RNA sequence: GGAUUAAAACUAGAGUAGCGAAACGGAUUCGAUACCCGUGUAGUUCUAGUAGUAAACUAUGAAUACAAUUAUUUAUAAUAUA
């Protein structure tokens, strides 16, 4: 599950995603499909 | 020991005898051995291809031939020690013959241990007089063993009706079960017919085993009484 | 078995299987043909052919051949 | 491998069949089809086993005692009995070649006639034949075999076998059908057979016997149904009885010299 | 009747479900199994041969006491069955435990 | 050519085996392939192996491990009786019932598609294949699996975000359930059909179907009576059953409410005598063992009516009437709480 | 002797403890487990629950039950009755705990 | 250390058991003597109850005290070893 | 049981040895000799077992 | 050339239980300047140093390239069900 980990003891992939904006990028992508696009 | 020299040179020593005059009459084997020269090399002989699997013995894969990256993520740019060292020993060491059939055979016999209990005759008989079409497992002149399953599996693989080996093995074993079912049912039904129509049997397997157990247990009885006498005597002391 | 291999016979080995060496039947057949020819040659020459086998059970074959 | 033996004049038997007894198609069914079926069945049954090296007769003798080996016993018995039957109904035992062997028909020997005389209260061979057909039609309710056999007492007698029995070995004669009702005397016969078996002094559970077959007739429908049809097995047996290879029968008889 | 009670030294107790042969009843079977009596339960249940580091147990006198005699001496490798490395580490741990005083 | 022939040779058909020839532990099924010889070959000491078996071996059967050894001898044993045990079992003719386990292995079914049972545990088992050494063997297998799943990381990412972002934004356990399902199908992919060594079916002991009847001249057979022996005069300690030797197999024997006085008379020597047993059932166990239940048959003809005796086999659970109500405290606890309040 | 013989003895020790006019029998109990260990008999929930009765302190009983789950992995109506009886729970307390169970 | 190691001997001039031990049979006559004397010790000198044992010893020592001798048994392991040593020693090929 | 305990712990032989002093070199040579003799005895046991088995199987 | 170099030795401090050259007594002997027993010095111990020899031996100086086979144990490398 990688950066999508919800476990207490995450791995370095979460920090990598932060420094890469990967998590924020995916989050805004999905949110833009959800609320603005109504999907 | 030494690669001896005189046994293969009997002819020349006898020829020297004859020419010098030591021996008057020429031996009967003289001309025969002269016409049929003996083998006289006695040399080691290198081998390059294993005939069982087909692997080639005596070839490297140089750096130029692995331009891609290794499983660890590195590009091999220089020879490793294993390559740098010589390997003449491999050429002269007899190859280890290997077959993909052995894995299947072992798997079958550790899935069906009691199949080992069905006796197998290991004395061959004209192994060059077998004509088997392995579309069907039943073959004239051979029993219904695990080798039938193996040969059926490799026929399926060779003629490409299935993919990986487990599919063909599964199909072959599911045919094997049906054939065995038929056989055992035939055995039981024939026995019941004979007993219906009045066939009489002197001894059955169970009572044969009982007889053997009795012939063992009598000896066990005598041994136990004698030993218990001995140990009672020792304990009393 | 491999553990009793005499290295001087390295030319007659086809491989090793089940923990024992396998002789090359092609070489066996060639050498057997030559041996048969030489024994036949002495037979015509009228010589004396002596078959020697001491291991148990070989008497029948030796006697029949002789 | 057990392969069907080559019968003499096979071309003749295949083209027209045995005369006065079976048609070409019927003889095809009885031998070139049934024997092949039986032999392949036996080969598949006994492949990879010590029994593969023995003839059917020795196979049945060895397997008689063992209960579970009933398939191989029955197969071997059927093969042997069928070959016995076909051999005794062969027209010409030996191929004619350049000799006119067909000019003379075979007849029973005076020794055989005397044997019948002593064995059946001095009754005629035709009387014995009619009694034989009566017994065959009255005893064998389904498939089976009919035998005229000779025992160690130097006296012939008649034996009826159900399905696949053997004249040679008496506990496997299969003479009695226990499916239907049975009589007190027959039950006593089975009981004394059991006692004689119990008298055996070997782990193999075998009892000596020397009942040899002089004449054999197959009652399996594979032989008669095609030509004679349902319910005409009596006529079929009559016909085969009247037409036989008395050279073979006499050779089976024991001369003593 | 005669003597009616016997010990277990010479009477084979067949386990349930196990397949057997007539020979098992003979006196020979008892000699054979006493001759080939190998303690494979120890092989299965031994922690050291499992793979764990023997030196890791230096604070476990209870575990270490199973590899010493009653008096406290250490069994030879022929008895313990351990590898050379495992035996050396185990003796090292034992001797240490003795030094600290836990054992 | 020659290697191709050797592959099919009869010697090659025997699977490699080096398990002990002399073994004292519990035995549940055969461990070696029986090699036999015809009388003609036995007379000439030929068995088909490399060496000629010595003359004093008068039996036509044997087992072996090595064709030749450094000691210039063939490791063999003039034995082989598991064939006789199997034939005796066939004589007993009690088919093996597939208790608990459904879907008799010898038959193909279409029920496998119905695979919904805690697949995560099975996948954990399959990952932990190298069960030998926890710090080394399972560790390296786990590392291999870890590399594979790191490689498969990204596809799961997109698949989840595309399918069920709702589970992501609600941070529910459906997420881990979906991980299980995803890896399940990735394990259904190729290179995963795998080979299983686990004992399937009877293992060749018998190929029988439950349901067919045995017919005898005295009428269709209703009960199977076979001889046997009593090993222990006293039932197993803590247990209410004895052990009996029946056709090569030890069976759990029950008593008809009374041990025969022959037991008290013969004591520990009871193995000498033979008794009659009726096989109730035969079943299997995961270890490959065959567990068969038998009942002792003591003829009660011209005996007492077994009065002044208790019932040993009798269920007190014949209370389906009591089962009809819940009796789970779910509502009884409510009633009792009402009592606590005072009603 | 079987398991029953030993556990029967325990009941005797329970009688002594209930009417304690002698030394504390804990050492006798220990001696008897040593005896049954030497005899090789296999323990059973009955023997275990008897020991539970022997226990005194709450954390001890807690460890007893948790160890039970670890190794024996089986409970019974007898044991739940035993714990309810021994815990000195009020009537409503027993009611609530059994309802939850 | 999967299984215990196997130890090989060097080339030896001979394989021989110096003194072979034989499973000697116990002698009931000395057993009788021992049990009679033990009975005297247990139940007093000249125990009336063991007069039967006195009679058994009487019978077993009426003639030669040892009893009777049928055969003297000793092993043949030395012969078998001498015969099989060269074959089983696994020496390198000559 | 006492006797077996002391025999298996080699208490008696140890007591006999400790009565007098021996040089380290002599101790080492004695240790090597004893180990060799034990090794040789185990090997001889194995060979005799092989002989007995071969006799039992007819070789 | 240089450094290290077991016992036994030697120069200074401390230390000295046990063992033990010498020395004095027991015994054994024809004698016994010894083998055995008793009391025991110097030594054996630690710290500073001096000296650089032993059956200091594998009686075999070091390095490099090669040559036919078996067994065991050692580490690491996987067929892959293991
Ligand atoms: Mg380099
Ligand atoms: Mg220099
Ligand atoms: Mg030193
Ligand atoms: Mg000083
Ligand atoms: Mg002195
Ligand atoms: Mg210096
Ligand atoms: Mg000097
Ligand atoms: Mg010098
Ligand atoms: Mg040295
Ligand atoms: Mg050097
Ligand atoms: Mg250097």
């Amino acid at each position: 599950m990688g950066s999508l980990s919800n476990e207490k003891f995450f791995d370095i992939s979460l920090v990598d995603s932060y420094l890469n904006k990967d998590l924020k990028n995916i989050s805004n992508k999905i949110d833009s499909k959800l609320n603005p696009t109504s999907n | 020991m030494k690669i001896q020299t005189n046994a293969v040179n009997v002819l020349q020593r006898t020829s020297a005898y004859l020419k010098s005059g030591l021996l008057k009459e020429t031996p009967a084997w003289y001309n025969v051995v002269a016409s049929i020269p003996p083998s006289t090399k006695f040399t080691r002989e290198p081998r390059f291809k294993n005939p069982s699997n087909g692997h080639i013995i005596g070839k490297l894969v140089d750096v130029t031939e692995q331009p891609h990256a290794n499983n660890k993520g590195l590009y091999k740019t220089r020879p490793n020690s294993s390559d740098k060292r010589v390997g003449v020993k491999r050429l002269y060491r007899p190859p280890k013959l290997t077959y993909v059939e052995d894995r299947l055979r072992s798997l079958f016999y550790k899935q069906h241990p009691w199949e080992l209990s069905r006796p197998k005759i290991l004395v061959e008989n004209e192994i060059g007089d077998e004509n088997y079409d392995w579309s069907h497992m039943l073959q004239i002149g051979r029993p219904l063993d695990g080798e039938s399953v193996i040969q059926r599996t490799m026929y399926l693989i060779k003629t490409k009706q299935y993919g990986d080996m487990v599919e063909a093995y599964d199909h072959a074993r599911y045919e094997f079960y049906a054939l065995r079912m038929q056989e055992e049912t035939e055995q039981q039904v024939a026995l019941e017919e004979a007993e219906m129509f009045g066939s009489l049997f002197g001894v059955s397997a169970i009572e044969h085993g009982i007889q053997k157990e009795q012939e063992v247990l009598d000896v066990w009885e005598k041994k136990v009484v004698e030993e218990t006498e001995l140990m009672a005597a020792r304990t009393s002391n | 078995s491999t553990s009793l291999w005499r290295s001087s016979t390295q030319s007659y080995i086809y491989g090793e299987y089940k923990g024992i060496h396998i002789i090359d039947l092609n070489q066996t057949l060639s050498y057997l043909k030559r041996a048969a020819k030489v024994v036949e040659g002495v037979s015509e020459s009228g010589g004396i052919i002596l078959f020697l086998g001491t291991r148990q059970g070989q008497k029948r074959g030796l006697e029949e051949a002789a | 491998i057990h392969v069907v033996p080559k019968l003499p004049n096979s071309k003749a038997l295949l083209q027209n069949g045995v005369p006065n007894i079976l048609s070409s198609s019927g003889f095809k069914t009885v031998w070139f089809d049934y024997q092949r079926y039986l032999c392949d069945k036996l080969t598949l049954a006994t492949a990879g086993q010590s029994l593969e090296s023995y003839y059917p007769f020795h196979i049945l003798l060895k397997t008689a005692g063992n209960p579970l080996q009933s398939n191989i016993f029955n197969l071997a018995s059927s093969i042997h009995n069928n070959h016995l039957f076909v051999e005794n109904i062969l027209p010409s035992a030996v191929e004619h070649g350049t000799n006119s062997n067909a000019v003379v028909k075979t007849e029973p020997s005076r020794l055989f006639l005397s044997k019948i005389k002593d064995s059946f209260n001095g009754s005629d061979w035709e009387v014995v034949k009619e009694e034989m057909i009566y017994r065959a039609e009255n005893e064998v309710l389904g498939q089976g075999w009919l035998f005229l056999v000779e025992n160690n007492e130097k006296k012939l007698f008649i034996l009826t076998s159900n399905n696949n029995g053997t004249p040679y070995y008496f506990p496997r004669n299969q003479s009695f059908d226990l499916n239907s009702a049975i009589s007190i005397d027959e039950f006593a016969t089975l009981k004394q057979m059991k006692e004689l078996i119990g008298k055996s002094t070997k782990l193999n559970g075998k009892v000596q016997d020397w009942t040899m077959p002089i004449i054999c007739v197959n009652l399996w429908d594979h032989a008669y149904l095609h030509d004679y049809g349902v319910g005409n097995r009596s006529k079929y047996v009559k016909n085969v009885l009247d037409n036989l290879n008395w050279s073979v029968v006499n050779n089976r008889i024991f001369s003593g010299i | 009747q005669q003597t009616k009670k016997i010990d277990q030294s010479l009477s084979k107790k067949l386990p349930k479900g196990t397949i057997y042969d007539p020979f098992d009843f003979s006196m020979g079977r008892i000699h054979l199994d006493r001759k080939y009596q190998a303690n494979k339960n120890s092989n299965r249940n031994d922690i050291m041969k499992s793979g764990a580091n023997p030196l890791e147990f230096y604070a476990r006198p209870r575990i270490l006491s199973r590899y010493v005699t009653s008096t406290g001496r250490i069994q030879h490798r022929d008895i313990t069955g351990l590898s050379a490395k495992n035996q050396r580490r185990l003796s090292k741990a034992i001797r240490r435990c003795q030094a600290i005083g836990l054992m | 050519t020659l290697a191709e022939l050797l592959g099919r040779s009869r010697i090659a058909q025997v699977a490699n085996n080096h398990k002990p020839l002399t073994y004292t532990g519990k035995k549940f099924h055969p461990t070696h392939q029986i090699i036999e010889t015809k009388p003609s070959t036995l007379y000439r000491q030929e068995w088909g192996l490399k060496s000629a078996i010595p003359s004093k071996i008068k039996s036509r059967y044997l087992v072996y491990n090595d064709l030749d050894t450094l000691e210039r001898i063939t490791t063999f044993e003039p034995r082989g009786g598991t064939q006789w045990n199997r034939l005796r079992f066939q004589e007993m003719g009690v088919p093996i019932v597939s208790n608990i386990g459904r879907q008799n292995p010898f038959f193909k079914y279409i029920s496998r598609p119905e695979d919904e049972s805690h697949a995560k545990l099975s996948l954990f088992k399959e990952m932990k294949g190298d069960t030998d050494i926890s710090p080394a063997a399972m560790k390296k297998r786990l590392k291999k699996i870890t590399a594979l799943i790191r490689s498969f990381q990204d596809e799961f990412k997109e698949w989840l975000v595309e399918n069920h972002p709702d589970e992501l934004k609600l941070n529910s356990n459906k997420l881990e359930d979906y991980v299980v399902k995803f890896l399940n199908k990735k394990l259904e992919t190729k290179t995963n059909k795998k080979f299983n060594t686990e004992i399937i079916g009877t293992g060749g002991l018998s190929y029988s179907l439950p349901g067919k009847l045995k017919n005898s001249p005295n009428g269709v057979i209703q009960r199977t009576v076979v001889p046997g022996r009593i090993l222990n005069v006293v039932k197993e300690n803590n247990d209410n059953k004895w052990l009996a030797a029946i056709g090569g197999f030890v069976a759990d024997v029950v008593f008809f409410q009374s041990p025969p006085s022959s037991f008290n008379s013969m004591g520990d020597f009871i193995r000498m005598k033979t008794f009659l047993f009726e096989i109730l059932e035969a079943s299997m166990e995961k270890n490959g063992s065959v567990s068969m239940h038998a009942r002792l048959l003591e003829p009660q003809n011209d005996k007492t009516r077994e009065f002044f005796n208790k019932r040993p086999i009798y269920k007190p659970l014949t209370s389906r009437r009591a089962r009809r109500p819940s009796v789970g405290n779910i509502q009884e606890a409510n009633n009792l709480l009402n009592i606590i309040k005072g009603n | 002797p079987n398991t029953i013989t030993f556990n029967l003895l325990l009941r005797n020790v329970v009688k002594n403890s209930h009417i304690r006019k002698t030394k504390h029998p804990d050492d006798e109990v220990l001696f008897y487990l040593r005896s049954m260990r030497n005899h090789g008999v296999f323990a059973d929930v009955i023997t275990w629950t008897t020991c539970y009765n022997f226990l005194r302190d709450e954390v001890s009983r807690q460890l007893y039950i948790v160890q039970m789950g670890e190794h024996l992995g089986n409970f019974n109506v007898n044991f739940v009755y035993t714990v309810l009886r021994n815990g000195d729970y009020r009537a409503e307390d027993c009611l609530k705990v059994l309802a939850a169970n | 250390s999967g299984k215990p190691p196997v130890y090989r001997l060097p080339p030896l001039p001979r394989l021989k058991v110096k003194k072979p031990i034989i499973r000697q049979e116990a002698n009931k006559c000395l057993v009788l003597m021992s049990n009679l004397l033990q009975c005297w010790s247990s139940y007093g000198h000249m125990s009336p109850k063991c007069a039967g044992l006195v009679t058994e010893l009487k019978s077993c020592t009426s003639e030669s005290a040892l009893g009777k001798r049928n055969n003297v048994q000793k092993s043949n392991i030395n012969y078998h070893a001498a015969r099989l040593y060269d074959r089983i020693n696994g020496k390198p090929h000559d | 049981r006492l006797n077996r305990i002391m025999f298996e712990n080699n208490i008696p032989g140890d007591k006999r040895s400790q009565r007098f002093y021996m040089k380290p070199g002599k101790v080492a040579e004695l240790k090597r000799s004893q180990r060799h003799r034990k090794e040789f005895m185990m090997g001889f046991k194995r060979l005799i077992e092989i002989v007995k088995d071969a006799k039992r199987k007819g070789y």
